[PDB]
């Protein structure tokens, strides 16, 4: 990457294999959402 | 001096369009749109 040299690991290597443990790196993301039901038009320019 | 900007004389030209962007160059049923002479067309995000 770029001009340097780096390495990386993983959770699917020989270690941490077939282990009955909770999976790490778990996060929950919640975003507020709005929900209308139908608003009638107020101007007459939207029906022509 | 002042370059002619882009503006809408009313809010009824958004009738016909394609994809996900509104299409109205210079004509309307009862209004008109001034074309932007300046090359600053990187506005109005989708």
């Amino acid at each position: 990457v770029g001009d340097k040299l780096v390495f990386l690991e993983a959770l699917e290597r020989r270690v941490y294999q077939a282990t009955r443990v909770a999976y790490p790196l778990i996060g929950n993301i919640d975003i507020t959402f709005i929900m209308p039901m139908g608003v009638f038009q107020a101007n007459s320019m939207d029906r022509y | 001096e002042a370059y002619p900007p882009l503006c809408s004389s009313d809010a009824a030209m958004l009738r016909t369009a394609h994809a996900g962007e509104t299409g109205a160059d210079e004509v309307h049923l009862a209004q008109y749109l001034i074309r932007d002479a300046s090359p600053l067309r990187g506005c109005l995000p989708l």
